[PDB]
RNA sequence: UUGGCGGAAAGGCCUUGGGUGCUUGCUGGCGAAUUGCAAUGUCAUUUUGCGUGGGGAUAAAUCAUUUGUAUACGACUUAGA
RNA sequence: CCCUGAAAAUGGAUGGCGCUCAAGCGUGUUACCUAUACUCUACCGUCAGGGUUGAUAUGAUGCCCUGACGAGUAGGCAGGCGUGGAGGUCAGUGACGAAGCCUAGACCGUAAGGUCGGGUCGAACGGCCUCUAGUGCAGAUCUUGGUGGUAGUAGCAAAUA
RNA sequence: GAAUACUGCCAGCUGGGACUGAGGACUGCGACGUAAGUCAAGGAUGCUGGCAUAAUGGUUAUAUGCCGCCCGUCUUGAAAC
RNA sequence: GAAAUUGUUGAAAGGGAAGGGCAUUUGAUCAGACAUGGUGUUUUGUA
């Protein structure tokens, strides 16, 4: 139900992870460059990890689209949910997570009335 | 009859590779009976699979089977490039392959 | 081409005919080498009994039981000179190795199956006529090997047992070429003569 | 590989859309950009650089 | 946790070589096995079918002392007490069966190929 | 609110493609495939029997035949890219293949609902097939040993080489 | 099923007799479709378990005790219906 | 060319196996293998040169067209991510469950990071425009606190029992 | 008196194979046509089949092939005994 | 009520370390698209 979009390409889909983060519990994998002078890493030996740069830049037909194809927007109630009356098939509402069950059910309600594809319909849901 | 082979049987010997990188992409592919590029030219484009089995049963079959085609040829002594849809891999160095004769030319 | 190819080492060169069996491995053919003791290496039994004591000398100097093993019969000598030619310390070299069997003499197995050759590492072939050669047995008979003679009286044996097989085979093939001739020059033959066969 | 002559990347050095957050600025250099763009008379060009210049390099007259 | 520890021949049993009795470990385990037997005859279980299921050891908090060391040092000396919990249950029968339905996907090919054997044979 | 806004909105109208030039010349098709030619079935389930070829059709498909007295192979459509052209030649003047084209091979495709959990021929088909191929064993008993040709599959042996083999 | 031969890792090779099936050596009759224009289109052998129903046989080792030709402890050598 | 001249200490290195009309040496001719180099294409960014205030609807720091370029320590500059607190706004979220924490579950960004689902929990917290700083850790024989391997180990043997 | 080799040219013809399909109303340069129009001329369309689900794919563990020395620091030079 | 560190259960691998990069097999696990407006009423709750 999405608008057309060409083939959606991930130049990279690993996680760029810090070196020594499988080694030390310390250091975490959150990506930080490495500065030291005899790195490894830094010198860009072969059967290193890769480091992130601008050449792994998605494409801006394609940059920040879910694999349905449409962009995630945030919404918290009703009147946030109604914002995307007229551009159902290229947004799609997620639920913030601090939302109430009971109001959830309202904001389910109306974007089922309204048409809008909601991103995350299970949360806080009782079966 | 006895025989139904109505393809000809290669070994996948190893990847495209210089003497320490490999490079899975591309696979080397001997098949048997030609031993010259020029004999090796009729076979250009000409489908391959490995078939292999598994043990768990997926779609009604325990036998899996991975497509690829022929490229170019290799060498001077009839070993040829192959291209599969997903890479072989790497521990049939050495296992068998069926290369069919379609598409054909003749 | 064969699921198993038997190979009679006999007049062989060690170098290229393990040259030529690694890469078979490699590729996954089945080789077995039968008659290993009839082997030859170019050159002295002088020089190749100072080069088996040069590789003789080496050994770990601390324990001498971890050290390189001076493996003595014929079989394990080309099995040396074989898995210095496979990458044996991989996966894919154990796997290949594995394919591989190599004997002394024709044992009971291989004696009624097909023997080959490798016109690439015949000793005629390959050596000028005058060009000086040893005996892979001979050789290994003269750095430490036992069993040199009890292998000859075996394959003794076995040539006899051989001769007795073939006189029968060459009498049927004899029958059997008779027959063909005298059922030749029939319309199926000239037919036959015709198409090709 | 290149054997570069120059500096790549190299930005121009010349001062466009001035640092000014000054919106009737803004407009002016809108109104002035418009018209260098198709009067093609050198004045508005020359009064669209000079619109762009900091307070030294606009001395009071 | 057995290095250096002596070796015997009563680990034959278990394919072992160091083995040791733990005469205070074996009472408090065996205080704990006689309270869970009592709790189980008190709810009502069989007394003959019984199984050890669960039985776990892990550290409580250290009780410290101090030892003196040469040129007037001092260190620990700390017990490692223990929390031990156990579950004896009743050794039951099969557990079950009956497992997924396990729907088949076939193509129209296999589909043909299944009619067309079906057909040539009976 | 969660997330503030977009300051612009992408537009929802779906533009049109531009105007293709790729208009559609008809197969050429290679040398050896003339009608008349005994064919050898390389792939599907007829694989390595051999047909012979009537007529090209119009979704660039050959038209074959058996004969089905001969091997079992009914009318059929083949591609032909999946068939070798061998040198034996039979005539099939004679045979009225212009009634068969390509709505003449419809599937009646199936809807989703109609699973087949666990588990029929048309008779215009098969008397179609009577008479062509009754046209075509005529022109097979002249020359020897066609039926049985036509009737034994094709196999590679032990030492067959397709690029030394000519069919 | 009869008779041999084979110990290098024999475990296989040859042979006698009858039974039974096929024979494309030659000539006929019937069947095949629809897997829809291809999709390995599934036919091999390796190990184990559980059922049947048909044979076959009714043990030891270790701990503990003991010995001292042994021994740091294990281990070793002995004995005990 | 080969040989003598030509003697060192752990066992040993044309890289190894090995190679003798070579798999050696001199020389010539072809074919072949492959670098992040060259050619073509796509995508990301940077820089440069241009087009485009017309009406409707937005963003003129926007949109679009064209070409070239991309290594980098010390160092410089720019655009961004995150934290405590402050002004404004969303009449924002919340005991029908805020914050925190766990989660080889999912999505977005090249990345710093952001979002969601599940579990636990119990009272406050967030988005955006700005302001401010005691604002981002792997190291400093760093500070305080906690915990390992060593390890059921060294050992618990003077003063007759 | 010829041929052929060698080298070079053709805005000569033609077969097989691989990778790519960016762009998104029209505008331009052309070609074949008397014309309507058509086209391989400023970037891929037409026809068909199977599946519509963990099948493709993502993640994660393992296996295999090849590669990969411990970080930070001073230093001309650090994996550094 | 985090981490270091530990116990039990479960899964996996292990011929002188372990860990990592590219690629794929195998096992486990998982998201998305699958309605669409539509000639049409073969219709019930008659729109
Ligand atoms: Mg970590
Ligand atoms: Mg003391």
């Amino acid at each position: 139900a999405s608008l057309p979009h060409p083939k959606i390409v991930k130049k990279h889909t690993k996680k760029f992870k810090r070196h020594h983060s499988d080694r030390y519990h310390r250091v975490a994998e959150n990506w930080r460059k490495q500065k030291g002078i005899d790195s490894v890493v830094r010198r860009r030996f072969r059967g290193n990890i890769s480091q992130p740069k601008i050449g792994y830049g998605s494409n801006k037909k394609t940059k920040f689209l879910s694999p349905s194809g449409h962009k995630t927007f945030l919404v918290a109630n009703v009147k946030d949910l109604e914002t995307l009356t007229m551009h159902t098939k290229t947004y799609a509402a997620e639920i913030a997570h601090n939302i109430s069950a009971k109001n959830r059910v309202v904001i389910l309600a109306r974007a089922k009335a309204l048409g809008i594809k909601v991103t995350n319909p299970k949360g806080r849901l009782a079966l | 009859a006895e025989s139904h082979r109505l393809y000809v049987k290669g070994k996948h010997l190893s990847y495209q590779r210089s003497k320490r990188v490999n490079n899975p992409n591309v696979s080397l592919i001997k098949i048997e009976g030609v031993a010259t590029p020029q004999d090796a030219q009729f076979y250009l484009g000409k489908r391959i699979a490995y078939v292999y089995r598994a043990s768990k049963e997926v779609r009604g079959s325990k036998i899996r089977v991975m497509w690829g085609k022929v490229t170019r040829t290799h060498g001077n002594s009839g070993v040829v490039r192959a291209t599969f849809r997903n890479n072989l891999p790497a521990k049939t160095f050495g296992a068998s392959v069926r290369i069919f004769l379609y598409p054909s030319n003749i | 081409v064969e699921p198993v190819v038997v190979i009679d080492g006999k007049g062989h060169l060690v170098g290229r005919l393990a040259s030529v069996v690694a890469k078979q491995l490699l590729n996954g053919q089945k080789i077995v080498v039968v008659r290993a003791e009839e082997l030859n290496i170019s050159g002295e039994f002088f020089r190749n009994k100072l080069k088996y004591h040069d590789f003789l000398r080496k050994a770990t100097a601390f324990n001498k039981t971890r050290g390189p093993f001076h493996f003595r019969a014929p079989s394990r000598i080309f099995y040396k000179a074989l898995r210095g030619m496979v990458s044996h310390k991989t996966a894919r070299g154990k796997a290949a190795l594995e394919r591989l069997k190599v004997f002394e003499g024709i044992p009971p197995p291989y004696d009624k199956k097909k023997r080959v050759v490798v016109p690439q590492a015949l000793r005629v072939l390959r050596l000028k006529p005058g060009r000086k050669y040893t005996t892979l047995g001979k050789l290994s008979t003269s750095v430490g090997w036992k069993y040199e003679d009890v292998v000859a009286k075996l394959e003794a044996k076995r040539k006899v047992s051989s001769a007795e097989y073939y006189a029968k085979k060459r009498a049927f093939t004899k029958k059997v070429a008779s027959a063909n001739a005298t059922a030749a020059e029939s319309d199926v033959a000239k037919q036959l003569a015709a198409l090709g066969y | 590989g290149i054997d570069h002559t120059s500096k790549q990347h190299k930005r121009s050095g010349h001062r466009t859309a001035p640092k000014s957050d000054n919106v009737y600025l803004k407009l002016l250099v809108k109104l002035y950009t418009f018209l260098a763009r198709r009067t093609d008379a050198p004045f508005n060009k020359v009064v669209l650089k000079a619109l762009f210049l900091s307070k030294i390099n606009r001395p009071p007259v | 946790f057995n290095s250096s520890i002596g070796r015997t021949a009563q680990g034959k049993e278990f394919g072992v070589t160091k083995a040791r009795w733990p005469a205070k470990s074996v009472k408090f385990v065996q205080g704990l096995l006689q309270n869970a037997a009592a709790n189980a005859e008190a709810k009502g279980l069989d007394a003959t079918k019984l199984y050890v299921s669960h039985i776990q050891v892990n550290q409580a908090p250290k009780q410290r002392r101090r030892t003196y060391r040469a040129h007037g040092r001092i260190n620990k000396y700390e017990s490692s007490p223990s929390h031990i919990e156990l579950v004896v249950t009743e050794k039951e029968e099969a557990v079950a069966k009956a497992a997924e339905k396990k729907v088949v996907r076939l193509t129209s090919r296999q589909r043909g190929r299944i009619a067309a054997q079906k057909r040539i044979a009976a | 609110t969660a997330q503030q806004a977009p300051k612009w909105y992408p537009s929802e109208d779906v533009a049109a493609p531009k105007k293709t030039r790729k208009a559609v010349r008809p197969q050429k098709l290679r040398a050896s495939l003339v009608p008349g030619t005994v064919l050898i079935l390389l792939a599907g389930r007829f694989r390595g029997k051999r047909v012979v070829y009537l007529k090209h059709l119009e979704d660039n498909t050959l038209l074959v035949t058996g004969p089905f007295k001969v091997n079992g192979v009914p009318l059929r459509r083949v591609n032909a890219r999946y068939v070798i052209a061998t040198s034996t030649k039979v005539s099939v003047e004679g045979v009225n293949v212009e009634k068969f084209n390509v709505e003449y091979f419809a599937k009646e495709k199936l809807t989703k609902k109609e699973k087949k959990e666990a588990n029929e021929i048309k008779t215009e088909r098969v008397e179609d097939q009577k008479v062509v191929d009754k046209a075509l064993l005529a022109e097979i008993k002249k020359t020897p040993l066609l039926k049985q040709y036509l009737s034994a599959s094709f196999s590679l042996k032990n030492g067959d080489k397709p690029h030394l083999l000519k069919f």
